[PDB]
């Protein structure tokens, strides 16, 4: 419950806090909306001498859009990307994903950047990073940078971040227009990392699969980027002979942990069956 | 120690803190408002739930200091100066939505930024609404019916039975 | 209205049968109720636990010297400083001992190794992690199939000569006790015999009550006075006194023991926990108040567990389905001490009701206890002492006698119920029912649901099923069962020596309103509330004129606390006979005033009135004051009441519970389409807040049967005791209950009231776990073990090659 | 005036009483008035007044009124506990209560002093092993209308 | 407000005062020291008396801020560290030196300035030399007892 | 009980006293044991602004002899009168009156200065300086001069000194060894006012009185020396005659309040009274 000692930090912009990350070195966190970092303090999992608060910097917090992408700011809270009219218009599947995260007010503190840069397996905003083809921009001592969420992740708690860079934004190209989506998670009750979900983006012309995108969450130490299993939808009909396809292709790359959410063989079988559903209600989503 | 100076049920509040103290233990321990409780030390459980500049807060997920400047609503806020009580708390006592009420002050604060955000749920919405606090004693059943109640007393007009 | 009718008068009592709302909740939901951790006394310092890593290992050594050092620190207790004392170990309910600071070993993962006292709860919690203990690891036993093996683990050491624990002969290292009653010959001869035999063994597996508001205290010393005060989350305020001056030595008068407020029980605060003992010494030591209040990670892994218990359970019948007898033994695990909460000679609690709703001539019932490298605990968790598991063990046999039968359940159950011109009926197990009407609940039940027409469409489906149209399956569970509550008779039922009976003072005003204690003590069921109404229908004064106490053992009268469903039974019984002594006193004082024989006046709502001239009357507020300003010659002034009610018998309500289960083979998710729960628990005081408690128990018995547990692993790391992990619904999750009832009254109770709090726990599981096993019984998926979470009914149906 | 004495199950006492010392000596003084009429050590016994809710209703300390009012009410109180212990001992003791007599802190049999039991035994069995007859628990009120003034 | 620094007990306190606050309301207002109490509005009771850089002191007839720099001891400062009574504290138990208590703090506090300017007192001593403070309850005789009996407890330690 | 709102000062040296009360003005009072100011203080029959506490102020405290004085400090306490064997030896007279002054808490604080700059007439040192023919030291913003005390007081509360002058030090006669001494003082209690006292210094040869004075307290607004009837006692044996002859030119002289201590008429009277026993006390020791 009780945290150890630390000193608090609130710097003004994105250059003071990457200084200060850069100067203070592992010892200083970023501190973005907490709900990872606090509860691991909490449990002295993570000790900390420093805690660089991001809150008073205005310009992570935004949604914007940008020649053919739309660009979110790092503290833009989960809260936030439900509420917006225009993300649901145009990427309809991160308020779908969003209400499955956590409860209200996790929601409300949460955010994205936090959520991608965290490094843990069960959060949702990975792989349906992957499954968009989205690009993570990252400030440090030596400038920008840019890395696809497909590179990001490497281990459990194992990323591409260097030392002193800040997660700033996360760049999506958007969607055509009429595009179908999914995401599918199943979990124990309300506020659990997934058994396994899926994510899907797919696209359809005359009654054929014309691009499909897969995004599984909590199936491996990494979100994973199922690359061969959308790539076998496409010019089907995605009926079951196609899904079963689809379906062999991502269960080989998913390496699932034991734990209390059920065994390993259950788990890579369950990512299978939340293709599945996936894909149908992507199918009928687009038009 | 944080020199911090913040809003709390109206009132100006200024005082010192160490920047590790969790909000929820400076709002009982230094503030003396004991109605907002700890129920467990993951933050699943909301029984800590306090309005922060229009939020939902889990209070025992954040420290002090990041609420500085921040106005606070925590239970011993709801009630009117003339003593009548909000619509949630009479909704509470006339639904039975409490019997050891460790959770209520945590479920009314909660639901109290619910009605903002949908003044007319229906039984969907609010049982997703409240998803971040639990309660042992009622089996939610009664509490639903008690955030029916005081929606209809705040819209005038009754939704769903 | 200045002369209201009977109708009136009566209305504005709010007393028995109304709903009316709770006195409670003014101040909870204004955060002005009263919970330990709310409490501040001057000088107050925090105390919380180093505790073990390991599950099984001897100390080498501990030190705690940086600890020491630590500014803000004042104490750090082990082993060492209790020792001398004879407190570091402390007596259980069940007899037995259990370390309060580990000594030469420690048995559990958790376990309390030091104490460390300070400034506040921040500098505590450093200063913890500056201790170091040094371990040599021994072999470790989790499985109690395997404990009483001739090389398991020696875990009690410090018991290891003694062959005669608290409850009888010991026959092995980690053998506990034996406990057997009923007639074996006789039922052995049965089964011997009989037509058909159907056994199976049910594990209730080990799950935990899990308050929202953990176990807690704040113990203060006063050394001016020599006398101690101790704030605390206690169910049975006087009994923690009594046995802190045992272990003290400090005289119960100067042991001020406060129960204030309490943020659920469930069972979990009925016992003494390490952190109340180590908070009393430190505070005796500094001479200055000492706050323990634990986590909930601690909370979960080192408090009383529920359940348990390893059923192998036979029932022996005619083909035609009448049941010839039943024969149950238990394996029951009940970690490293035990700390079973229970009456002293019932070693297995009531588990002896295992003979349910049903008349059968003989029956035999064997339990034996094992110790485990585990927390202790077992009772707890709306169990009434352990008739959770003994309505399992029928309830589940009833189903799987039924399969091999070729029978519908429901029509077997109809073919054996106790009928109700049976009662006061002696079960072969040795407890005598004291009322029920089971056809008729179990009729009404049935005809709410459709019951018929849901058997056709569960056949349907089935036939869909097999056609290859649906991945559904559907299951109907059944739970009929009779619950025991009221512990209990002075003949046999007692804590640590106290018989278990329990008590009510009531003492009126010169003008009219009323203070009234008990020696129970409520964490959330409204006795604030009901025990206010009972008084004001037996006198003709409104509740709202009542106050009600308990909690404070200078000031309610002795009692025996609240757990197994009792308050009702006894406290609730003790409140009517002591409101009926101030009635005849009042009777005695309106004869003297209206100058008439007591035999000529009636009882009008709230007044005595002259047979036969209505307009000579006193009211019971006239008479309260009179019993002040004009006492009759003979009498004493004022006007108050105590009783203390030993009870003749328990009291025994039932129920009829039916759930419609749907389930997805292919991820093993189940939904509950619906649930339906008639409970009859005699004349009902306040149905809204009887629904309240069902609605409540309803939803543990969900939690319970689809998905709790908490678990250990082969090196004996607790797994799962977090709300990571621990099913604790949301309301998302929770379904919506149906309830109803039938009026069935005790006959021996004075206001003919029954017990019901635990009743919706107690016969829910088995109504979850029995819909679950219909739903696959079609597919010869045997007994299907809890939890039903969705991996295991995965696993179910992986091996029956549904998923090829 | 009044007086409620109630005994714990190990054989301390808590009494409250209807008056209110300013400093007269009454939380001294009331158990002694109890330890001779049961046998109990006066510092096994907390006597407390002046608050409403727990004090059974009395009309204060003035006109020297202390010792004859509340005073004869601990007396009258501590019979009416000493006439029900008289009972369990002869449950216990398998004898008419005619049969025994009380001998400063213990009741024996007449003529066989050999079998005895003391108050603080009674006490325990008023919890322990209550007679069937009878109300657990040893515990009682007085009241006392008194018949007349003391003159002094 | 004045800052000042004193030592009460034993302990330093540090506080910050207005120069009109009288001394009594200082220890028992803001000190939460209770046992010293006031009696009269006019200096003659004593029930406020305080032992204070070795001498008796009226605490109602001082500011705090002329207790600036001193060190006082106060009834609760009396007992042993390990809580043992004083032999002023057990005399007045033993002689029965009080009833209602309320003088009993400044009666103890003079009578223990008063043995160490004369250890060995007459009785026309202790009454003369208790001349300060006011009892209601007693009539004086048994608290002369008191102090004889301390006295005598006194002289027998070394 | 409640006083009205000051400021409080510790000033360092007389220099540095005497400048304040000068630039404050009447506002400001000294304070030295308080035992008369801050009772009238909390009752609000006196509201100054500030109080210049004496307390650090070392060359006011004292007891030494000088040629053929004795000089007190103005801060002197009457417990330190009391202690002094050097004043015992001198002036016993001096002891005398203090044991007769309030109670040991009041003598722990008060001090002579205190007590005979205050000009409340129930004051006993005032009297007793008039008696021994004592001189007052006085320094403002001025210099220094000097006030006998027969001349120092005019009425209740009103006295000779000046605006932003202290009372620095008393400087009092040693009589001759061997004189006869005695405070006699009627009151209603222990810390109480006189309802009246005497002061009496003589001497004696060949069975006859050679020198006498006589002060008197609390009989009138001021304390009195009663010149007369000192002078009448001399030539004397101290006789009857003699007595009745001073108590006559003393009570002439008195003119008491009627108050809760008696009427006028009593008071002068018992002035008498104690004259002829204080006289008396005195002819034996000397
Ligand atoms: N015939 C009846 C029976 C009961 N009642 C009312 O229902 C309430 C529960 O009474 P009873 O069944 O006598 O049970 P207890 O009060 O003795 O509660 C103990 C029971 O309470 C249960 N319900 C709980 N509910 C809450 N909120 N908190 C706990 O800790 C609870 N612990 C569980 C467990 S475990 C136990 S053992 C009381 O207000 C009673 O007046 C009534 O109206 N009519
Ligand atoms: S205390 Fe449980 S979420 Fe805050
Ligand atoms: S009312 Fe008890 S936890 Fe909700
Ligand atoms: S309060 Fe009376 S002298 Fe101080
Ligand atoms: S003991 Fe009461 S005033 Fe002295």
């Amino acid at each position: 419950m009780i945290p150890g000692s630390f000193d608090y930090h609130r710097p003004k912009s994105i250059a003071d806090a990457v200084a200060l990350l850069t100067k203070l070195g592992e010892d200083a966190r970023p501190l973005a909306g907490g709900h990872s970092l606090i509860p691991i303090m909490k449990t002295r999992l993570a000790t900390p001498e420093h805690l660089v608060d991001l809150r008073d910097i205005g310009d992570l917090v935004g949604i914007r859009e940008e020649g053919t992408d739309v660009v979110i700011g790092a503290m833009t809270t989960q809260h936030a990307l439900i509420g917006s009219d225009f993300l649901a218009a145009k990427l309809p599947i991160i308020r779908e994903t969003s209400l499955l995260i956590a409860d209200p007010q996790i929601r409300y503190m949460g955010t994205i950047g936090g959520n991608a840069a965290n490094g843990d397996p069960g959060n949702d905003m990975p792989a349906l990073m992957q499954c968009l083809g989205a690009a993570y921009e990252l400030t440090g001592p030596e400038g920008a940078r840019i890395v696809a969420a497909r590179d990001y992740y490497q281990g459990a708690y194992f990323t591409a971040i260097e030392p002193g860079e800040l997660l700033t934004a996360i760049r999506i190209p958007v969607p055509p227009t009429g595009h179908g989506y999914a995401y599918e998670k199943l979990k124990r009750k309300i506020g659990d990392y997934a058994t396994a979900a899926a994510a899907v983006v797919l696209t359809m012309s005359g009654g054929k699969c014309v691009t499909a995108s897969i995004g599984l969450t909590n199936v491996a130490n990494t979100p994973l980027w199922a690359e061969e299993a959308g790539k076998v939808l496409v010019g089907t009909a995605l009926d079951k002979p196609a899904l079963d396809k689809a379906v062999a292709l991502a269960e080989a790359i998913t390496a699932p942990a034991s734990d209390g959410r059920g065994p390993a063989e259950y788990r890579t079988k369950m990512a299978g069956v939340m293709l599945r559903r996936a894909v149908e209600r992507a199918k009928a989503r687009a038009k | 120690k944080a020199h911090i100076e913040l809003t709390i049920n109206g009132h100006p509040v200024e005082a010192l803190v160490e920047p590790r103290t969790l909000l929820i233990h400076f709002i009982r321990e230094q503030q003396n408002l004991t109605g907002a409780h700890i129920g467990c030390d993951t933050s699943h459980c909301g029984a800590c739930t306090v309005d922060l500049d229009g939020m939902s807060v889990k209070s025992c997920t954040m420290f002090a200091v990041q609420a500085n400047g921040a106005s606070i609503t925590t239970i011993e806020g709801m009630a009117a100066p003339d003593g009548t009580l909000s619509a949630l708390q009479e909704g509470f006592r006339m639904m039975h939505g409490l019997q050891c009420g460790y959770c209520t002050p945590g479920m009314i604060m909660r639901s109290h930024r619910l009605l903002q955000e949908n003044p007319s749920p229906t039984e969907a919405e609010i049982r997703f609404g409240i998803g971040g606090n639990l309660c042992r004693c009622t089996g939610y059943q009664n509490i639903v019916k008690a955030i029916q109640y005081a929606a209809a007393k705040i819209n005038g007009v009754p939704f769903e039975e | 209205t200045v002369e209201p009718t009977s109708a009136e008068r009566a209305e504005k009592l709010q007393g028995m049968g109304c709903k009316r709302k709770r006195v409670e909740d003014i101040r909870f939901t204004q955060g002005k109720g009263n919970y330990v951790d709310d409490v501040k006394l001057p000088g107050m310092l925090f105390g919380d636990f180093v505790r073990s890593s390991h599950a099984h290992a001897r100390i080498k050594s501990i030190d705690t010297s940086k600890a020491k050092a630590l500014p803000g620190v004042f104490a750090v207790l082990t082993a060492a400083d209790l020792k001398p004392l004879n407190l570091h170990y402390m007596p259980t309910l069940a007899g037995d001992v259990q370390a309060v600071l580990a000594d030469e070993k420690v048995l559990f993962q958790n376990q309390e190794v030091a104490f460390v006292v300070a400034k506040d709860r921040y500098v505590a919690a450093d200063a913890i992690e500056l201790v170091e203990v040094d371990y040599e690891p021994l072999p470790v036993l989790v499985d109690p199939f395997k404990a009483m093996e001739p090389d398991a683990p020696l875990l009690r050491e410090d018991i290891k000569d003694k062959m005669t624990g608290a409850h009888g002969a010991r026959k092995h290292h980690n053998h506990i006790f034996r406990w057997e009653i009923g007639d074996k010959e006789g039922t052995d001869a049965t089964f011997a015999k009989a037509e058909v035999v159907s056994k199976d063994m049910f594990t209730y597996h080990r799950v935990h009550p899990s308050p929202l508001e953990t176990c807690q205290c704040v113990a203060s010393m006063d050394k001016i006075k020599g006398e101690l005060t101790l704030w605390g989350t206690f169910q049975a305020p006087h009994v923690i006194r009594t046995v802190v001056s045992l272990i003290s030595g400090l005289p119960e008068h100067k042991i001020h023991v406060i129960a204030p407020d309490i943020g659920g029980g469930f069972g979990n605060k009925v016992g003494a926990y390490s952190g109340y003992v180590c908070a009393v010494v430190a505070s005796i030591v500094l001479g200055v108040p000492v706050k323990w209040v634990e986590d909930r990670m601690e909370n979960l892994s080192t408090t009383s567990f529920a359940r348990d218990y390893h059923m192998t359970t036979e029932l022996a019948a005619t083909k035609d389905g009448k049941i010839l007898a039943m024969r149950c033994h238990v394996l029951a695990d009940h970690g490293a001490f035990d700390a079973c909460a229970d009456p002293s000679k019932w070693p297995a609690g009531f588990m002896n009701i295992c003979t349910g709703s049903y008349d059968m001539p003989v029956a035999h019932l064997a339990v034996d206890g094992v110790y485990t490298n585990k927390a202790s605990g077992g009772v707890a968790y709306r169990c009434s002492f352990r008739v959770t598991e003994a309505v399992y063990a029928i309830e589940r046999a009833i189903e799987t006698l039924a399969q091999r039968l070729e029978m519908d359940s429901a029509d077997l159950r109809i073919k054996n119920f106790i009928q109700p011109e049976q009662f006061p009926y002696m079960a072969p197990l040795g407890w005598e029912y004291d009322s029920g009407n089971y056809p008729l609940a179990m009729k009404k039940a049935m005809d709410t649901v459709g019951y018929h027409q849901l058997r056709a469409e569960q056949k349907a489906k089935q036939e869909a099923f097999k056609r290859g149209e649906t991945r559904e399956i559907m299951g109907i569970g059944i739970s009929f069962f009779t619950e025991i509550v009221g512990a209990g008779p002075s003949k046999n039922c007692d804590i640590l020596g106290v018989s278990m009976f329990d008590s009510a003072e009531i003492r009126i005003h010169p003008t009219g309103s009323v203070i009234a204690r008990m020696g129970t003590k409520s964490q959330g069921q409204g006795h604030e509330t009901t025990y206010a109404q009972i008084i004001a229908t037996e006198l003709g004064i409104p509740a709202d004129d009542i106050m009600i106490e308990e909690g404070n053992t200078d000031t309610a009268p002795y009692g025996l606390g609240t757990y197994g469903s009792r308050s009702t039974p006894t406290a609730g019984a003790a409140t009517a006979v002591a409101a009926r002594k101030i009635k005849a006193k009042a009777q005695m004082i309106a004869a003297h005033m209206l100058e008439v024989h007591e035999g000529d006046l009636e009882w009008d709502v709230d007044r005595f009135r002259v047979k036969g001239l209505p307009e000579k009357f006193k009211t019971m507020k006239e008479l309260a004051w009179a019993s002040y300003n004009s006492p009759p010659p003979n009498l004493e002034p004022g006007l108050e009441a105590v009783n203390y009610y030993d009870p003749p018998n328990m009291t025994y309500p039932f129920g009829a519970y039916f759930c419609i289960m749907d389930i997805d083979v292919d991820t093993g998710v189940a939904k509950t389409r619906r649930f339906y729960a008639l409970d009859d628990c005699g004349t009902r005081i306040n149905p809204m807040i009887i629904e309240g408690q069902v609605h409540g128990g309803l939803t543990e018995a969900f939690a319970v049967a689809m998905g709790q547990e908490i678990r250990y692993d082969e090196q004996g790391n607790v797994l799962g005791a977090s709300f990571m992990d621990f099913f604790l619904p949301t309301a998302v999750e929770t379904p919506k209950w149906e309830t109803d009832y039938t009026v069935t009254p005790s006959p021996h109770h004075p206001i003919g009231a029954k017990g019901v709090g635990e009743s919706p726990h107690v016969g829910g599981v088995p109504c979850f776990s029995n819909a679950v096993n219909d739903a696959y019984a079609f597919l010869n998926a045997g007994h299907i073990q809890m939890p039903h979470d969705a991996w295991r009914l995965w696993k179910v149906g992986e091996q029956l090659g549904l998923h090829v």
